[PDB]
């Protein structure tokens, strides 16, 4: 049997994943592909630094998530130390953490309509997403990777603006999502290009540990977004999708009606934001302002060991996860006591997204295996956990 | 006491004060300690001759579901005369509830894999192979993931520094990429970190 | 809650296939759809001409990093080493003595713009509000030997502009 | 003076200065005194991008590239007046178009045995070849041998090289063989008298440079390089097409790279295994290479498996 | 209804006494492990309990409620797999007491 | 030594210095005993700190203030 | 040593499987040879075969040289298919490193005692 | 069960290459930075390995350097356990040992005296 290796192939996609083909004749039922192109030593690494110093490390996990990313972190540290963070700070990682998924669910689109073989949908897109980054650089400190979010709440306040900007933004989105409901949903190839394909449903498409689309889109309603609460996230009104059968197209339609629900929450959020701080005010946590760490003799001292040294955390383990808009993301951060962390072990998906590409694969042709991938969105360098 | 301090709550503190009691009672063969979480946690401390029976009647039940396999992952701990920790995560669906499972165990003794109980753990048993060396039993296929084809050092553990030994370059002394040993820039400079003087009261230690 | 898509039965009666035979037979689909989707093509294109246009900013955006100093020349670094400890790259480097005069400087100072991850912890560190990361993305030298900072580039490099600096930190002082 | 180990990224104490460096002998050199680590000075002629394969050997500030012409001085002077030790490599085959060529080989070393030598460099090596004699043969074989001589009135105590014929990658004399696809393939010429002389190794060559440059005691007394067991046969030839089964040229072609019907053909078939009191190779130990080993890596032709 | 709602599953086919075989067919095997676990004392009482629910009452909806599992095609999983619980504690033996008691300190944390 | 990395490179180095610039400040007078130093500007520049002006007629420039202050 | 070991028990399942995959590398040797085309003489591979195992013989305990049978085993399953791109397999021989001394008088004149 | 018993002294090795028999390791306690008088950093046994060369690095003058290891410090819990890990890899080693001050006699009021010489004086 040929055992080519279209992988390491620069085909467009991302030009990495290598593995092997085991083919039997035109059918594969064998592929055992490699991963580890991007291992980074990031696990090792962070058992170095502090727990201020160690936060853009997690920013860098995804290529996409800015603020969905380091949700997961703070989050998971705040827990540890007996704290709920200020009211008005969060609004705004609701916000945000309501902006990401309308960044994942155009990339896991086009990018999966690109490996497909469509070039206008992946130009027609990005040019609208090009009004969305300027919010980024407007309220943090860059273009993408942004140390916005701190264990001590929101960095700072958004300036003025922002608020006629979203409102102006969010009003003038919906026609662009029916754009693409003309370009490929009552188109009738793309549809014949995906019916069918990925075929997993029975209780080991939960037995491999699948988080969500790949979950309830096919079949069993459960997710991490109502019967877990965040912050002010359970007052907001909105409904979850699920698809009819258990394949690709069925877990396609997920995402359109994902998009829907986005606009719905930022247009309700901003309703509801009251005026107030941003920082936690106890002080041993968040650092004090400009204009009091230049004038008080209690504010320096409280700044400059603050800084030298991070926190106190206690020690006892803990253990967390949210929605990243591709799935669970585990975190079980292992706590010392002092301002350097122990061992800290992600769960990223990916692990169960793409070991269970054995089951879902055979009995199928070649052409439909990149077709797979691009379903469930796997992101490398994010399957380093 | 105040804002700005986390609520916590009872109920759930009740409950899972209830629901791992009997758990020890059911079984005593296996479970050698079990502790609650101040916020909503339960361990259950497991010597591994039980690795597959416990998870086996966590499989499945009427009163616990628990069949979705999140995290495995692996820690290890020197200055414990068995180093290592292999420690789980599993959900139950139908009941919103988190448990883990810590079982040690040490580097030559192997450990009687999950590979019949669950299927998600197929690329996860394997890492802590590659990474650790803790060699589990009868796995179907033992291989090499995520670490480079001539590694003989299983880097997670603590013994081995910060940087390998194999700092890589090439030549044009024929064709190759050739190996050597490894050459910093700098340092890597260390600091000194630890404050004295005990922030902590509850977690003191015996004064001996 | 719920919603279920894509979970519709077919009509299948007398008239309606008549709907999805001319569909599939004639094309009534895939030219009145995608063929007046596409065209649209009489839209502006938004193309900036770079080097002659340029982009929107903001007035907190990072980048080349500088020095600044007080009215007529004073050295607003004090060496209070802050900016190296939370370096997450450690990409500073600095050596520190008493100058003549009694007040202490600095003598090496490094900024391994290699290394440098752009985390700007720098510029919230600093007491004295020294180091600044200046808004220019002026680079892209030709070796790696050129790119590792002295103190001789960041001194003439924080004064090359000062005006463009502090206007920025001066309209965005009372949010921080 | 010296610190840690030589690794990469240490000092050894010794800046050198290579000339030429582009073509097959200067190159391969270089690629060992990046590796060690030291103040490698390397100016080229006109070339900038024919050294940019050359870089990624020295790690970061080990190599510096200048420009120089040769017939001016004080390029040849600007750059070697912070130095050591400097050796010399320069020279090619056939007379340019615009130069002069003899003289090359005379006042070209004689250039850099100016002030270069005054300026208080030590241990100075040049090249020669084992076959340059005073004799009435060739147009390029002797001249060689009149530099062996006339510029050894400056310099004094040198210790330079002789070597054999060389046999390594990308060399002339064995590509000049296999590269004779053609409706005949004759030996030079129909006869089997004289060949071969000793194709010594490149690895030979550049790790008797290596022991020389801190020796120490190596000047004046110059080494001659000794080649494979023995002399060598006529079997070379059909040793090509036995088991081979029968850079700043110009922007489409050399008008002229040829193959030189001319004193090339007999620069090579002139053997003259020379005197044997030369200490000269393995006294700067330790070189021994066969033929037979290194022969698969070099040849290259269409069949690549059988 | 055609689709049973998880998709996987086939309604096949008569609920009411489909499971109403199946809990006693666990009761049968009960009886036949040496009663000093408390295992039998939970099983045995979670059964008749859900079993005198089971038997036997219209509708298939009404049998939804007070039995909280998911659809009825989908409660015989929650039990068919448990037959295959049960019978697996004869071939192992949790009533036995603890065995291998860790060395007197390992389950301490801070180091 | 190390003068052979720069040829044809023409050195590129700062002109003005700050190791005395201090002393061409018109140094300040209060007369009375001690004074703030929010100098460069209030909520930028150095810290408030106060300085005791008896004894030889000055401060030491704070440290921090750099500008020299006397009476 | 309240221990179950992996899969000898006490040094004649261990000493006969040290032997057994000693016979997969030796017809491998010259099978790998014009494969990856590498250019060297077969008999060094031989010579470096043998090395590799008798320099670890200084053991007297099962289940450390079983742990070296789950490491040499699986070197062979990288090495039957091809997974080493024409590196790995050349990173046996320390070839272009520079010899290490190991001799007091040579030690003394370079280095601060490595 | 294949619960075999047998014994022997673990000693570990082909996972470094060659620092086994080079290098020796030091158990000792660190002991009260003396600017100030924090006590709590006793109570941990901690490591250090030998120190090799730092040259200068010829472009800056940073501290670049060989000796792969020159950093690594691990948190013993006790004297005990101390040597059973180093043995456990089996390289060479040397032990400290913990000091303790004295508890000790200090009383205020001694300090004004009828006939003593403990007695204070310009407070
Ligand atoms: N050992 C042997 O068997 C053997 C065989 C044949 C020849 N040689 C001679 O020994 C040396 C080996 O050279 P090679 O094998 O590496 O080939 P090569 O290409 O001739 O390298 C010698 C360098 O000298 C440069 N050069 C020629 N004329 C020059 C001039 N007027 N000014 C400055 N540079 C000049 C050449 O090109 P650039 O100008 O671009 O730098 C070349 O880079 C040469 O001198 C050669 O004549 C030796
Ligand atoms: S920015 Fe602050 S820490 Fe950095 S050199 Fe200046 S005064 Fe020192
Ligand atoms: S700019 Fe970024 S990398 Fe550089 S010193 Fe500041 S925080 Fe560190
Ligand atoms: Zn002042």
């Amino acid at each position: 049997n040929l055992t080519l290796n279209f992988g390491p192939q620069h085909p467009a996609a991302h030009g990495v994943l290598r593995l092997v083909m085991e083919l039997s004749g035109e059918m594969v039922r064998k592929c055992d592909p490699h991963i580890g192109l991007l291992h980074r030593g990031t696990e090792k690494l962070i058992e170095y630094k502090t727990y201020l110093q160690a936060l853009p490390y997690f920013d860098r996990l995804d290529y996409v998530s800015m603020m969905c990313n380091e949700q997961a972190y703070s989050l998971a540290v705040e827990k540890l130390l007996n704290i709920q963070p200020p009211p008005r700070a969060q609004w705004i990682r609701v916000l945000f953490g309501e902006i990401t998924r309308l960044l994942n669910h155009i990339m896991a689109v086009t990018t999966h309509a690109l490996d497909i073989g469509a070039m206008t949908p992946f130009f027609w897109m990005f040019e609208e997403r090009e009004k969305m980054f300027e919010f980024y650089e407007r309220v943090s400190g860059a273009r993408m990777h942004a140390a916005y979010v701190r264990p001590g709440g929101v960095h700072q306040d958004l300036p003025l603006g922002l608020m006629d900007d979203i409102y102006e933004f969010s009003k003038n989105f919906s026609l662009r999502i029916d754009e693409l409901e003309e370009m490929l949903t009552n188109n009738r190839i793309w549809r014949n290009r995906t019916v069918d394909i990925g075929i997993v449903t029975a209780e080991d498409a939960l037995n491999y540990g699948f988080s969500g689309v790949m979950l309830r889109g096919s079949g069993i309603q459960w997710d991490l977004r109502k019967t877990q609460p965040y912050d002010v996230y359970d007052q907001v009104e909105f409904d979850v999708p699920i698809g009819s059968r258990g394949d690709c197209y069925d877990r396609y339609l997920c995402r359109v009606e994902e998009m829907r629900q986005s606009i719905r929450i930022i247009s309700q959020c901003l309703n509801k934001m009251p005026p107030g701080e941003i920082k936690v005010d106890d002080a041993k946590v968040s650092p004090p302002k400009r204009a009091e760490m230049k004038t008080s003799m209690e504010s320096l001292i409280h700044h400059f060991k603050l800084y030298t040294e991070g926190y106190q955390v206690p020690p006892g383990a803990t253990y967390t996860a949210i929605e990243a808009p591709k799935g669970e993301f585990g975190v079980y951060l292992v706590s010392d006591g002092s301002s350097r962390p122990y061992r800290c072990k992600i769960k990223a998906p990916g692990f169960a997204h793409l070991a269970g590409l054995d089951k879902m694969s055979k009995g199928h042709m070649l052409a439909d295996v990149v077709a797979i991938i691009g379903t469930q969105d796997i992101v490398f360098g994010e399957v380093d956990r | 006491t105040r804002p700005t301090v986390r609520p916590r709550n009872d109920v759930a503190h009740k409950q899972l004060s209830a629901f791992g009691e009997y758990v020890a009672e059911i079984l005593p063969k296996y479970v050698q300690q079990v502790q609650v979480s101040c916020f909503n946690e339960l361990e259950i401390c497991i010597h591994p001759d039980g690795v597959i029976p416990v998870l086996t009647f966590l499989r499945d039940h009427s009163n616990a579901q628990f069949k979705s396999l999140a995290d495995l992952t692996a820690v290890d701990i020197p200055t414990r005369q068995n180093r290592f920790e292999i420690v789980y995560n599993l959900l139950s669906l139908r009941f919103n509830s988190r448990i883990r499972v810590k079982t040690y165990t040490d580097e030559l003794t192997p450990i009687e894999s999950s590979v019949p109980v669950y299927k998600a753990a197929n690329w996860y048993e394997r890492e802590i192979w590659d990474m650790f060396g803790v060699f589990f039993a009868n796995h179907p296929d033992l291989r090499r993931i995520l670490t480079d084809y001539g590694f003989e050092g299983h880097p997670f553990r603590k013994d081995f520094p910060l940087s390998g030994y194999v700092e890589l370059r090439y030549d044009d002394e024929v064709k190759r990429v050739v190996a050597e040993p490894v050459e910093l820039a700098q340092e890597f400079r260390k600091f000194d970190l630890n404050s004295p003087w005990e922030a902590f009261p509850a977690y003191r230690q015996p004064p001996e | 809650t719920y919603k279920y898509v894509n979970l519709r039965e077919p009509s299948m009666d007398m008239k309606s296939v008549t709907d999805r035979a001319a569909q599939t037979l004639l094309w009534t689909e895939l030219i009145r759809g995608l063929g007046m989707t596409l065209s649209y093509l009489f839209r502006e294109p938004a193309t900036i001409n770079y080097p002659f246009e340029k982009g929107p900013l903001s007035p907190r955006f990072r980048g080349e990093h500088a020095l600044r100093r007080y009215p007529s020349g004073e050295e607003r670094c004090i060496a209070c080493k802050l900016c190296e400890a939370v370096c997450p790259a450690q990409a500073i480097t600095i050596e520190a003595e008493p100058r003549a005069d009694g007040s202490r400087r600095t003598t090496r100072y490094d900024i391994d713009m290699t290394k440098c991850i752009y985390c700007g912890f720098c510029q919230e560190a600093c007491p004295v509000d020294a180091i600044v990361e200046g808004p220019n993305f002026e680079f892209s030298t030709e070796t790696h030997e050129e790119l590792l900072y002295n103190k001789e580039k960041l001194l003439n490099n924080g004064d090359k502009w000062e005006a463009e600096i502090a206007a920025n930190i001066q309209a965005d002082y009372l949010y921080r | 003076i010296p610190h840690g180990k030589g690794g990469r990224s240490s000092v050894s104490g010794i800046v050198a200065t290579v000339f030429g460096a582009t073509g097959f002998l200067g190159r391969y050199v270089v690629n060992h005194l990046g590796r060690m680590g030291s103040q490698v000075i390397v100016p080229h002629r006109c070339e900038p991008y024919d050294t940019m394969h050359l870089r990624p050997m020295g790690d970061l500030g080990q190599i510096i590239f200048m420009d120089w012409n040769g017939r001016d001085k004080d390029s040849i002077r600007r750059a070697v007046e912070h130095s050591s030790v400097v050796i010399n490599l320069v020279g090619r085959e056939w007379e340019t178009q615009n130069f002069d060529f003899e003289d090359v080989f005379v006042k070209i070393p004689q250039a850099i045995a100016q002030v270069s030598k005054e300026a208080g460099v030590e241990k100075f090596i040049h090249i020669s070849h084992l076959n340059a004699d005073i004799k009435s043969s060739s147009k390029y074989l002797r001249s060689k041998a009149v530099g062996e001589k006339e510029v050894r009135e400056t310099f004094p105590e040198a210790t330079i090289i002789k070597p054999a014929e060389i046999f390594g990658r990308e060399d002339r004399f064995l590509n000049y063989f296999a590269n004779i696809r053609w409706f005949g393939g004759v030996p030079l010429i129909s006869l089997g008298k004289k060949t071969v002389k000793q194709p010594v190794y490149i690895v030979d060559v550049t790790k008797g440079i290596i022991n020389a440059i801190k020796d120490p005691d190596a000047r004046g007394k110059t080494f001659a390089f000794v080649g494979p067991s023995r002399y060598l046969l006529f079997d070379l030839v059909q040793y090509v097409f036995a088991v081979a089964h029968r850079i700043g040229r110009l922007f489409e072609i050399s008008p002229f790279e040829p193959w030189t019907t001319r004193d090339k053909v007999e620069r090579i078939h002139t053997t003259d295994k020379i005197l044997p009191h030369l200490p000269g190779l393995e006294d700067l130990g330790v070189e021994a290479t066969p033929l037979e080993l290194k022969a698969i890596e070099v040849l290259r032709r269409h069949r690549t498996y059988r | 209804k055609k689709t049973t709602g998880l998709v996987g599953l086939a309604v096949c086919e008569t609920p009411h006494e489909r499971l109403k075989i199946l809990y006693t067919k666990i009761l049968d095997v009960l009886g036949h492990i040496p009663k000093n676990a408390a295992y039998r004392k939970y099983t045995e009482q979670i059964t008749n309990e859900k079993l005198s629910m089971v038997k036997a009452e219209p509708d298939v909806k009404k049998l939804e409620e007070r039995l909280q599992g998911g659809q009825i095609e989908e409660v015989i999983l929650q039990a068919e797999n448990e037959l295959s619980l049960a019978r697996k504690m004869i071939q192992w033996k949790p009533w036995e007491p603890l065995v291998e008691e860790p060395p007197a300190s390992q389950w301490k944390w801070p180091i | 030594y190390r003068k052979v990395r720069f040829v044809g490179r023409q050195k590129e180095v700062n002109e003005n210095f700050a190791i005395d610039l201090i002393a061409e400040q018109p140094v300040s007078q209060v007369g009375s005993r001690v004074i703030s130093c929010d100098g460069g500007g209030g909520a930028l520049g150095h810290p408030r700190v106060y300085i005791n002006l008896d004894k030889e007629t000055k401060t030491g420039t704070c440290g921090y203030c750099g500008l020299q202050f006397r009476q | 040593t309240s221990v179950k070991p992996i899969f000898s028990r006490d040094m004649n399942e261990a000493k006969r499987r040290v032997r057994e995959l000693y016979r997969a590398w030796y017809r491998e040797v010259p099978n790998t040879v014009h494969l990856f085309q590498l250019d060297i003489s077969v008999k060094q591979g031989r010579d470096k075969v043998r090395e590799m195992f008798k320099k670890n013989a200084h053991i007297t305990d099962p289940r450390v040289v079983d742990l070296l049978v789950i490491k040499g085993k699986m070197e062979l399953e990288e090495t039957i298919k091809v997974w080493k791109q024409r590196t790995h397999v050349m990173r046996f021989f320390h070839e272009t490193e520079a010899p290490r001394p190991k001799d007091f008088l040579s030690k003394f004149y370079v280095g601060h005692d490595p | 069960i294949t619960v075999d018993e047998k014994l022997d002294i673990t000693t570990i090795t082909g996972v470094p290459e060659e620092h086994i028999k080079t290098r020796k390791a030091r158990i000792f306690v660190p002991a009260r930075n003396n600017m100030q008088s924090g006590v709590n950093n006793t109570k941990k046994w901690k490591m250090e390995f030998d120190t090799r060369e730092r040259w200068e690095n010829p472009l800056m003058g940073w501290a670049s350097t060989a000796d792969p290891l020159s950093n690594l410090v691990l948190t013993f819990s006790t004297k005990e356990d101390a040597v059973a890990f180093a043995e456990k890899n089996g390289w060479s080693y040397d032990v400290e040992e913990r000091k303790v001050p004295k508890p000790k006699s200090k009383s205020y009021g001694a300090n004004f005296s009828w006939n003593k010489r403990t007695r204070v004086s310009t407070k």
